């Protein structure tokens, strides 16, 4: 079943600052007091990440490059945001990435989906409104694991495709900014190592609808774009990264 | 130290000879715990099986396969593995595993396998020849055979041409021998091609039903993660051992830490990116790898015209790890050591000195 | 930065070692830096190619690091020889160099 | 801990030998330096236990009873200031044997001015 | 220039490092030298008319 | 091949930084010497002969 | 060193070879030295039956 969604408002997508976030967990290696410069695919200082917003009447989900990599942050309040679509076609024709975070688990799966123009979740006002895929024939991976998840929470994703290995990152953060990114750095635990081993050029951000037509709650997204760059960091006594330098950003850093 | 030297009179004084080092004494393999197993009782142990023309695939992925579970049990008749030994199947790793069910008679058991020639082959289920994989059967005249006739199981009995490897054909369109087109109906020259078996629990061993359940293990480019279990060594500890920590491997001294690691970091390095901290993927504690203690072996002696006594210098090692004196230097033997100061004579180093007036130090 | 000569040489000295050290890491141009890789990964006629090359990157560093260590040596002995001339002449005498 | 890398390495003859001992002439000539710097006296010269010098202060360069180091406060600020088959070799001569050596030159300089180095 | 070379020259680690280090110390020495040679005097005198 | 001029080369290079180093330190103890003629005999009256 | 093979397995007589005859029925060493002969003998060692 698929649904379009014809009430939207036309409006270009923002922009705003990247700060010093980003940055995540390079391997699996404890390393304590000790400054490591690694050459790795990461999100640059300062840069130009594209803002989304979700209000009510905006809905912003368009096509999307992958790329090298994907950053993606979400200040996000009451739960709309679900999950990921990731693929090339987007289509039956080749083999797609489905994540998704329901009331109960996160399931990946990893078939050849059918998917809608407007994939989403619903909430009536209880979750009871699915409508993503038509149709799933070859499935090759499938996982389920816990539940990962003013604007009052922090999430931040990384994903990468090496090497036949989807690495996701992830970190959360309490925050009370109202709007935009807070000013700050947290390094991002990797989250999983997914073998999928499939081509990733187009990616989806799954969003939620709220029924009492209907209605968008309220949420932002953002999406930076990784490059292959160095970063030095710091690693205290405890073995959390602390500090950060672009190795690339400016003269003093550099 | 004369053969060092290339001389047979050494001169009073302090000679670098050998180096010493502690040899490895056990081998430590520690792999993660073997929790997450294959869901291999849903399609050994199902309650029904599927047709031969129908055969059943269930996708295995993302778990641990433990083949000598399946290898070491006595309810099965053929085992047969082609491509593969069973030994190292429950060592290897692969990406998907094909697990294929299905009922054919005893006499129709050998031709599941690469070459063969039959009905099955051709027109059931279709092996290739480059495959790579195991055949298990195992009778089930107990499960399989009714008294009044199990009629549950039908095979394709023609086709014009041969499967292609691993096809699966369930159409029920009749069969054309003839030239007279058949027109939908079974008459003349026309037969079904489906066509089903009879399983009595009287009927002899060749034609009782025979459970085979094929197991395909393929190679992608894609990482493998349909890996077999990975024993583990009890681990030992205080001791010059090598360890192989999830393919991290090395030698050294695996001794109790005080680091507390963050639950995703596994191994530790220092400044110089050597492997010191380590986690224990069974238990979940942290152990720090001291390097096994070498040092140089140095011989402490006077001149032979004087006398032919000799004393050894481990440098930088413990006496613990080898007329006994422990020094910062490294540990002395053969030496002893008085209270009394005199001028240095032979250079031991941190202060101390060497003389023969017996060797003191 | 008034203790700047002898930090100096400490720190050259250890960079020097942690140099040394991570050298090791380095392939040379073979297949991997690591000689058990090597050992168990191929049979021994290539083998033999990948650890000869392993040898001769692993030698070139260490020849080197001795080189600078002589060369370094050279410089404090020189720089020793000039303590000691002045802890003979300005400590156990009165000097009339000027200087 | 390879064979086959030290058969490999037996190939290239006695490379090994000449940066053994070439870092063993090194290290050796560390110790005669520092012999040649401080060691310069025969005598261990002590100051007398009254200070009593006319006016001049050397608390600041004597060594301090206190300390269990027995250096002087301008050595122990000195000290305080200055932060795979390689091993370190200990020095001959420690610090506070060191220190001991110029706790004697300092007696020898400022109870005997330039006579001690000279003779008696 | 050569893209290729460069990747093979990777490949042998910091031996470039190690040789721009020497050479920048050679080139501060050479200013040490100079320095200390006829740097002897901070006042700078002129002679008498 | 490219490996081989590699090879070549930084053998070339490595000459040419040794020798260098070689010579700094014979320019680097003419300075000293330099430095102490100019603190001796021309900042000053000196008493060594030659 | 005289013997009988097949015409595809006279490559495996040689230094440093991974083959089935190199393993259980004759093996080179690696530092071998000397030289390999081999001709076809159809005319003398085959027949019909
Ligand atoms: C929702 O809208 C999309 C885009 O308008 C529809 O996708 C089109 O479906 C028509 C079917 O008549 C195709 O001919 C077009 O090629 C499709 N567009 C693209 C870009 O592929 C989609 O079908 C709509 N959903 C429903 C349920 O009607
Ligand atoms: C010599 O100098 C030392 C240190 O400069 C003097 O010790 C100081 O004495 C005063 C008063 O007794 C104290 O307030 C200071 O704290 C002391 N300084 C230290 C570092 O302990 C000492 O009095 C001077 N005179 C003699 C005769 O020793
Ligand atoms: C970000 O990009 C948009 C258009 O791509 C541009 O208008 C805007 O000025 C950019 N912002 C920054 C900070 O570069
Ligand atoms: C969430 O999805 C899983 C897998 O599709 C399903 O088993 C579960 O029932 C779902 N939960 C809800 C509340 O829909
Ligand atoms: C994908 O599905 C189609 C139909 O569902 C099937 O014909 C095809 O063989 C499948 N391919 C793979 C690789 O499973
Ligand atoms: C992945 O998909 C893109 C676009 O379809 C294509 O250009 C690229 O060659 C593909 N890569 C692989 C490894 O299949
Ligand atoms: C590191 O952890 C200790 C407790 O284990 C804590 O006292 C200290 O403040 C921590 N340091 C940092 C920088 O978080
Ligand atoms: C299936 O049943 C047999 C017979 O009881 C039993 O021994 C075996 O453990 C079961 N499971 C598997 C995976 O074979
Ligand atoms: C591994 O299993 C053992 C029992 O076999 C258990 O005691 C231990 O807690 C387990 N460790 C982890 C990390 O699950």
């Amino acid at each position: 079943q698929c649904v379009n969604l014809t009430t939207r408002t036309q409006l270009p997508p923002a922009y705003t600052n990247s700060f010093t976030r980003g940055v995540y967990y390079p391997d699996k290696v404890f390393r304590s007091s000790v400054l490591h410069s690694t050459q790795d695919l990461f999100l640059p200082f300062f840069s130009n990440v594209t803002w989304f917003h979700a209000i009510h009447k905006r809905f912003d989900n368009p096509v999307l490059p992958f790329n090298d990599g994907v950053y993606f942050a979400s200040t996000e309040k009451s739960n709309i945001i679900r999950g990921w679509i990731f693929g090339t076609t987007l289509d039956s024709k080749t083999q797609s990435l489905l994540i998704v975070n329901n009331a109960t688990n996160v399931v990946i799966k990893v078939c050849e989906f059918q998917f809608c123009n407007d994939p989403f979740l619903g909430v009536y006002y209880m979750e009871s409104e699915f409508r993503v895929y038509s149709s799933a024939n070859n499935c090759t991976f499938e996982y389920v694991s816990q539940p990962f998840l003013n604007f009052k929470n922090l999430r931040e994703f990384v994903f990468k495709n090496i090497d036949g290995y989807f690495k996701i990152y992830s970190k959360h953060t309490p925050i009370n900014l109202v709007r935009d990114l807070p000013q700050g750095f947290s390094a991002l635990e990797p989250l999983v190592d997914l073998p999928i081993g499939i081509n990733i050029t187009r990616f989806q951000t799954l969003l939620a609808l709220h029924r009492s037509g209907w209605t968008a709650g309220a949420a932002a997204y953002y999406v930076g774009y990784l490059q292959p760059r160095t970063f030095l960091l710091k690693y205290n006594e405890n073995g959390t990264i602390t500090d950060a330098v672009d190795c690339a950003l400016d003269p003093l850093s550099e | 130290t004369k053969c060092t030297l290339k001389s047979f009179t050494v001169e009073k004084g302090i000679y670098q000879t050998s180096n010493f080092r502690v040899q490895p004494t056990e081998s430590i393999v520690r792999f993660p715990n073997i929790t997450n197993l294959c869901p291999f009782g849903e399609v050994f142990n199902a309650t029904r099986f599927a047709s031969v023309y129908a055969w059943n695939r269930k996708r295995i992925s993302n778990c641990v396969a433990d083949y000598s579970v399946l290898y070491n049990s006595a309810s099965f008749s053929t085992f047969k593995c082609y491509g593969v030994s069973p030994t190292k199947l429950n060592d290897l790793c692969f990406t998907n595993v094909y697990a294929d069910s299905f009922v054919i008679r005893g006499d129709e058991v050998r031709q599941i396998a690469p070459g063969q020639t039959g009905k099955i082959a051709d027109y059931n289920y279709k092996l290739p020849d480059d495959f790579t994989g195991c055949v298990i059967a195992w009778n089930s005249n107990n499960l399989d055979s009714k008294v009044g006739g199990n009629y549950n199981y039908r095979y394709r009995l023609f086709r014009k041409s041969n499967l292609k490897p691993f096809e699966r054909d369930i159409s029920t369109e009749i069969y054309q021998a003839g030239s007279t087109p058949c027109n939908g109906v079974e008459g003349f020259n026309c037969y079904f091609p489906l066509q089903s078996y009879g399983f009595q629990p009287t009927n002899g061993v060749g034609y009782q039903p025979y459970r085979v359940v094929v197991l395909s293990f393929e190679l992608l480019h894609a990482p493998a993660t349909v890996c077999g279990p990975k024993k583990s060594t009890n681990l030992v500890k205080n001791k010059c051992v090598n360890f192989n920590f999830n393919g991290l491997t090395g030698t050294g001294v695996l001794t109790e830490s005080n680091k507390k690691f963050l639950p995703f970091q596994q191994f530790g390095r220092d400044i110089a990116d050597t492997t010191d901290a380590v986690r224990d993927p069974q238990t979940l504690e942290i152990l720090d790898i001291t390097p096994c203690s070498f040092g140089g072996v140095s011989v402490i002696t006077p001149g032979t015209n004087t006398s032919n006594q000799v004393a050894v210098l481990y440098q930088g090692v413990n006496c613990t790890e080898v007329n006994v004196f422990q020094t910062r230097a490294g540990c002395l033997i053969g030496a002893e050591h008085v209270n009394n100061s005199y001028e240095c004579d032979i250079p031991i180093g941190a202060g101390i000195c060497a003389s023969y007036q017996s060797i003191i130090a | 930065s008034a203790l700047g000569k002898l930090q100096d040489v400490v720190n050259q000295n250890a960079q020097a070692l942690n140099t040394l050290v991570k050298q090791l890491s380095s392939n040379f141009g073979a297949i991997s830096s690591v000689l058990n890789d090597i050992l168990s990964r191929l049979d021994p006629p290539e083998a033999e190619v990948q650890i000869d090359r392993l040898i001769t990157g692993r030698l070139q560093s260490l020849q080197t690091y001795v080189t600078q260590q002589l060369i370094r040596a050279a410089e404090i002995r020189a720089s020793a020889n000039l303590a000691a001339t002045k802890m003979s002449e300005c400590v156990l005498g009165q000097s009339k160099r000027v200087d | 801990d390879s064979t086959e890398c030290s058969n490999l390495l037996l190939q290239y003859g006695s490379f090994c030998t000449q940066l053994n001992r070439a870092l063993t002439g090194i290290a050796v000539e560390q110790d005669k330096n520092t012999q040649e710097v401080f060691a310069q006296v025969k005598q261990i010269y002590k100051t007398p236990p009254i200070k009593d010098f006319g006016g001049f202060n050397f608390s600041q360069i004597l060594p301090d009873p206190s300390k269990p180091s027995k250096r002087s406060p301008i050595e122990d600020l000195l000290f305080n200031k200055v932060t795979n088959g390689l091993t370190v070799l200990p020095p001959l001569l420690t610090d506070e044997m060191i220190a001991q050596y110029t706790s004697a030159l300092l007696a020898g300089t400022i109870t005997s001015g330039w006579t001690f180095g000279a003779g008696p």
